[PDB]
RNA sequence: GGGAGACUGGAAUUCCUGGUGUAGCGGUGGAAUGCGCAGAUAUCAGGAGGAACACCGGUGGCGAAGGCGGGUCUCUGGGCAGUAACUGACGCUGAGGAGCGAAAGCGUGGGGAGCGAACAGGAUUAGAUACCCUGGUAGUCCACGCCGUAAACGGUGGGUACUAGGUGUGGGUUUCCUUCCUUGGGAUCCGUGCCGUAGCUAACGCAUUAAGUACCCCGCCUGGGGAGUACGGCCGCAAGG
């Protein structure tokens, strides 16, 4: 659950953090570990893309089967759920029937000793990944695909996961974390359950050896920037720079999303927020 | 104030399934009368109720039509 | 080991013959497991009170169920996931 | 255009009465209320308020050529039976009379009572 | 709630014959299995402050009892705490 | 309708989408701020979401008290009648202590249809920082914690024994006119309304569910303000208790 640390220092004051009582191995599979290394918020040109991030603590990569399609009509049993923190969600390895163990996005209050099932004949326990054929419709879904076999890319937030609505036709209309409805085809891929860690959004930071760890880098306030690196920037004392806030990178607030992408005639209307 | 005909022991039993005792009770609006007009006994009444608003609820008398 | 009642509505686009074996291979589950007594009765093609699920009519079975409380509720689980179910429920024909 | 059949739908409230005349399908004719008849204020709350706006709907309904109405009625009571006998002695026939007003299974809450 | 089954099993088998039922073994021994069983309910079902209600009530009720068997005799209500494996 | 978790139903409000359909719709003691001519109101079809369960529903049931009611399942407490098998002084109340607790308020993270402090306008008045109208932010909903106060009233602590009745309701055992249908008649215990003796009370009034006549223990009061306030102590992150 939620474990809140003791005041030691006046620096740990305020941590408190997640206990992953959710563990079962500590030593991560060797096999299938990918070399990996922190990007530094930096392309292979040299110039920094992405200020604010950067630099931390280097860390090693790990195959996840977001796309499970390969191997059907065999059952699984949940090997270990141990911690991958390459993502806020947990990964729950399975012995697979033919042999070949894959790790997977760890659902909401899954354990050791349930038995997973990946095709059409899969149930309703979570875990299992099936397209809408197989699906009612009203149930929480989570790392929802876009196509019958290209991938699943969406529906992995912790805690709050996309809602399957209704099928019509050949489209099947899906309902985001932020109210949207979405169309989408009734033949891509999709799972059951919402996904574990939802106390995660409870984690108090605590410091900024945490954050350089994680990668962040300190934020720089544009008021005191200097004025030819920032249109906020100049001024003697504390102003907001006379003007609405603006990236110092030329635009400022405002609608970014491009139309006319092939998915905009998929989609009903945009997001609203604070109702 | 008639008779609660149901506190008889030669009277039908009381369930969800008999539309006829259970459309007797039942206003043509589609509603359930008081025990002032009907005469008949309370936990009787009880059980009507619960038998007709289930047969009601599994839609087989109307909601207030 | 308690007596219990269900009445299942299906969808009336399914004809009255496959009915019943739809209904027995739903309760074979409860048949296997607890070593069960049933009774089922059948009548179907009454006017409903309003439209459900966009639809007009339908068909009544009702089934008189000895059996575990697990398995009852494994075959609503079972039961209500299914498309051509409308409406369902399950009470004790005992005492409570 | 025409057409054979028609619904008329009346609703009253405390200060207003609204007539409308519609096809079975949904499809409406004509509209009238005692607004548009000419009353200012609680002065179109009136009953014969509801007279000529029943009598305004009947006559702009008979340009358009229908016969036989039924009528639906909801709201408070302020001129349910004098409406219908205005439509009724316009020269429209009634079939069946209905009243579906809406009531609450204790849904959402109501206003703070009057003082 | 115990059920016919397995309340006469207890009552017979830490019964002093084979025909007294309120003796005050057996109730301890019912109001025991009463007390482990529903707190594992409770153990899942946390905010049930009416039956928490019975726990207490059924827990001084026991107290009592107890008290009365230690006071009528030491060697039993040892006897009886043994064998139950309990502090008190 | 005792409690908790889960599943599920219909009506209604609002919003969105698409027809039809025209200049008004909403409002009060009267009118104007409000929304419309960019197509409102009305009305039909569909969908979305949140709250609460109209009739049954009552001076009726349960709970120790706050309180509790759409159905279904799951688990569970309390109470009542008969047989009376068994335990054989285990009973009662309970200072300090500990647990539960209306609404509002606070933190974290979600939800948020309707309603609605605060705040804007419109209206009345010599004057309105109110009563009225149009809007609507907390809150009202959910989970985990908190504060622990109400005219928290039956303004009456609990338990036991005794003391005339009449009239209703609920639950269960029996017996007899006996159809053996019948609130038929009778006996019994528990709960809950109303009116009434003797009695008590300053009076209103209570009257077997006592304020009657007593027993056991516990809290509270000693003229009105000051004041349920200052200081001190305890709890609470704070409001505060
Ligand atoms: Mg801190
Ligand atoms: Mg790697
Ligand atoms: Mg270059
Ligand atoms: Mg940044
Ligand atoms: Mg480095
Ligand atoms: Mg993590
Ligand atoms: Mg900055
Ligand atoms: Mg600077
Ligand atoms: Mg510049
Ligand atoms: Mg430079
Ligand atoms: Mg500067
Ligand atoms: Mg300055
Ligand atoms: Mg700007
Ligand atoms: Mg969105
Ligand atoms: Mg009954
Ligand atoms: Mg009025
Ligand atoms: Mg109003
Ligand atoms: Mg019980
Ligand atoms: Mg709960
Ligand atoms: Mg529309
Ligand atoms: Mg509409
Ligand atoms: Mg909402
Ligand atoms: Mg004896
Ligand atoms: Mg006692
Ligand atoms: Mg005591
Ligand atoms: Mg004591
Ligand atoms: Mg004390
Ligand atoms: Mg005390
Ligand atoms: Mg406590
Ligand atoms: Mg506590
Ligand atoms: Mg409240
Ligand atoms: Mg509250
Ligand atoms: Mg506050
Ligand atoms: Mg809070
Ligand atoms: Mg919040
Ligand atoms: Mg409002
Ligand atoms: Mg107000
Ligand atoms: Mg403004
Ligand atoms: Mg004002
Ligand atoms: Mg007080
Ligand atoms: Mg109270
Ligand atoms: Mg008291
Ligand atoms: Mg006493
Ligand atoms: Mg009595
Ligand atoms: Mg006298
Ligand atoms: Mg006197
Ligand atoms: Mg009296
Ligand atoms: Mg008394
Ligand atoms: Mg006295
Ligand atoms: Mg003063
Ligand atoms: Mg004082
Ligand atoms: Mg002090
Ligand atoms: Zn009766």
């Amino acid at each position: 659950g939620i474990r809140k640390y003791k005041p030691t220092t006046p620096g740990r004051r305020g941590a408190s953090v997640s206990d992953f009582a959710e563990i079962t191995r500590s030593t991560p599979e060797k096999s299938l570990v990918r070399p990996l290394h922190g990007k530094g918020g930096r392309n292979a040109h040299g110039r920094i893309t992405t200020r604010h991030k950067g630099g931390g603590h280097k860390r090693a990569y790990r195959v996840i089967d977001f796309r499970r399609h390969d191997k059907d009509g065999v059952n699984a049993k949940v090997a270990h759920i141990e911690y991958d923190p390459n993502r806020t969600a947990n990964i729950a390895l399975l012995h697979y029937l033919d042999g070949e163990k894959r790790y997977i996005i760890a659902p909401q209050g899954l354990k050791q000793g349930d038995v997973i099932e990946s095709g059409a004949n899969a149930d309703i326990k979570p875990g299992n990944n099936l397209p809408l054929r197989n699906i009612p419709a009203g149930t929480v879904i989570h790392a929802v695909e876009l196509r019958p076999g290209g991938g699943a890319k969406l529906a992995r937030s912790a805690g709050v996961s996309i809602q399957l609505l209704g099928k019509e036709g050949t489209y099947a209309a899906l309902r985001m974390p932020s109210g949207e409805i979405r169309r989408v085809d009734v033949r891509c891929r999709a799972t059951v359950g919402e996904v574990g860690n939802a106390e995660q959004s409870n984690i108090n930071w605590g410091k900024a050896g945490r954050m350089r760890w994680k990668g962040k880098r300190p934020t720089v306030r544009g008021v005191v920037m200097n004025p030819v690196d920032h249109p906020h920037g100049g001024g003697e004392g504390k102003t907001s720079g006379g003007r609405h806030p603006v990236s110092p990178w030329g635009k400022p607030e405002g609608r970014t999303r491009k139309p006319n992408k092939p998915s905009d005639k998929l989609i009903v209307r945009r997001r609203r927020t604070g109702k | 104030t008639r008779k609660c005909v149901f506190c008889s022991k030669k009277g039908q039993t009381i369930d969800y399934k008999d539309t006829a005792l259970l459309r007797t009770y039942i206003s043509e609006r589609g509603k359930i009368r008081a025990r002032r007009v009907t005469g008949n006994c309370v936990q009787h009444q009880r059980d009507i109720a619960v038998a007709v608003k289930n047969a009601r609820e599994v839609a087989l008398l109307p909601f207030g039509s | 080991m308690r007596p219990y009642e269900i009445m299942v509505i299906l969808d009336p686009t399914l004809d009255e013959r496959t009915v019943a074996p739809s209904l027995e291979t739903f309760l074979n589950v409860i048949r296997k497991d607890g070593g069960t007594v049933d009774k089922v009765d059948i009548w179907g093609r009454r006017r409903l009170a309003y439209e459900i699920a966009k639809h007009a009519e339908g068909i009544y079975a009702v089934i008189d169920v000895k059996a575990e409380p697990a398995t009852v509720s494994e075959l609503d689980r079972q039961l209500n996931l299914n498309e051509s179910v409308l409406r369902t429920k399950v009470l004790r024909t005992d005492k409570h | 255009k025409n057409v054979p059949h028609g619904a008329a739908h009346i609703k009253s409230t405390f200060n207003n009465t609204i007539v409308s005349i519609t096809d079975p399908q949904g499809n409406v004719i004509a509209w009238a209320s005692s607004g548009h008849v000419g009353f200012k204020g609680s002065r179109k709350s009136t009953p014969f308020a509801a007279q000529l706006a029943a009598e305004n709907a009947a006559r702009k309904a008979q340009e358009h050529g229908v016969k036989k109405v039924d009528v639906f009625v909801k709201g408070p009571g302020s001129g349910r039976e004098t409406a219908i006998r205005s439509l009724q002695a316009a020269g429209l026939e009634v079939g069946t009379i209905s009243d579906v007003t809406p009531q609450p299974h204790n849904g959402c809450r109501p206003p703070k009572r009057r003082r | 709630a115990l059920t016919a089954e397995q309340k006469k099993e207890i009552l017979g088998q830490y019964g002093l014959h084979d025909t007294d039922t309120g003796s005050p073994e057996a109730q301890v021994a019912l109001l025991t299995k009463r007390i482990q069983d529903l707190t594992e309910h409770l153990k899942v079902h946390k905010h049930d402050h009416h039956s928490r209600r019975g726990l207490l009530l059924l827990v001084g009720r026991r107290r009592r009892l107890l008290k009365y068997v230690a006071q009528v005799d030491v060697a039993r209500y040892r006897s009886l705490i043994e064998r139950l494996g309990l502090r008190r």
